[PDB]
């Protein structure tokens, strides 16, 4: 739901 | 006095930021360019996009908020990105024009390049009132860093699964903060100085709701939509 934010948190 | 585990905390601060603040703003040359309606919109749409992958980084370095589950880390990030990027701007804000001084010419922003993004002085006065009462406040480097910290790790953000274990977390660096201004901040310039970076955290929830306001009028047009960036609409909102 939210595939950027996530990719950058990780 | 600081503990050790303080110490730490202000030391893993202060080089969080340095990784994530470029004071010579050299990649602003890689954003669409600037254009002095909504002639900024471009510009400060990349800028704004920009620095929201600079506040992730600088948020994931918070001692413990790693330890936060992954839909806690998105909701805290979604909701103080604007708040930490207007903190953050502090830096570069200066109060001989009231505006933000990025280098050169063609990156220093005033209230007209600011409207020329679509906004109007509902938001950008409180926002100049806000950088001014920020500035007068001196903060140490080591003040700032814990201020933007506190800001994104907020129990009360709407969405907060594991709300207990986010005011652990940011109690914490508070703690860290109230110490510090004791041992290390000077009066009078310490007067009441906690209340007062406390009270900015209550301005920025109202800028927050008016840039919120205006954000979701804005982007509702498709035509400004189209001149955002994917990071920024889903970090932002996409109508
Ligand atoms: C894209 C969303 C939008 O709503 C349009 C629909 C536009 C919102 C623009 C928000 C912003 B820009 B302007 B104010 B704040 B940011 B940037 B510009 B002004 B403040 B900050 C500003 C000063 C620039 O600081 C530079 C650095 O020291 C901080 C970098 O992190």
């Amino acid at each position: 739901n939210h595939p950027m934010l996530m990719n950058l948190l990780k | 006095k600081l503990s050790e585990e303080q110490q730490h905390i202000i030391a893993i601060l202060l080089d969080a930021h340095h990784k994530t603040y470029d004071p010579t703003y050299a990649d602003f040359r890689d954003f669409r360019p600037p254009v002095r309606p909504l002639s900024m919109l471009p510009h400060l749409a990349d800028l704004v996009s920009y620095s929201i992958q600079k506040v992730i980084g600088f948020a994931k370095m918070i001692p413990g908020f790693r330890d936060l589950t992954s839909d806690d880390q998105i909701v805290l990030l979604k909701s103080s990105a604007i708040e930490v990027i207007m903190l953050r701007s502090n830096q570069s804000f200066t109060m001989d024009d009231m505006s933000w001084d990025c280098g050169s010419q063609d990156y220093k922003y005033d209230v007209t390049d600011v409207s020329k993004a679509g906004h109007t002085l509902e938001l950008i006065e409180p926002l100049i009132k806000f950088q001014v009462g920020l500035k007068k406040l001196n903060l140490h480097e080591e003040e700032h860093v814990l201020l933007m910290a506190i800001c994104i790790v907020s129990p009360d953000r709407p969405g907060v699964q594991d709300a207990k274990l986010v005011e652990a977390i940011q109690d914490r660096l508070s703690n860290t903060l109230q110490t510090y201004i004791r041992c290390r901040h000077p009066p009078p310039g310490s007067h009441q100085l906690y209340a007062k970076m406390i009270q900015k955290l209550a301005d920025l929830r109202s800028l927050n709701e008016e840039h919120s306001k205006q954000y979701r009028s804005l982007s509702f047009q498709p035509e400004n939509s189209m001149k955002l960036t994917p990071l920024v609409l889903e970090v932002f909102g996409n109508e």
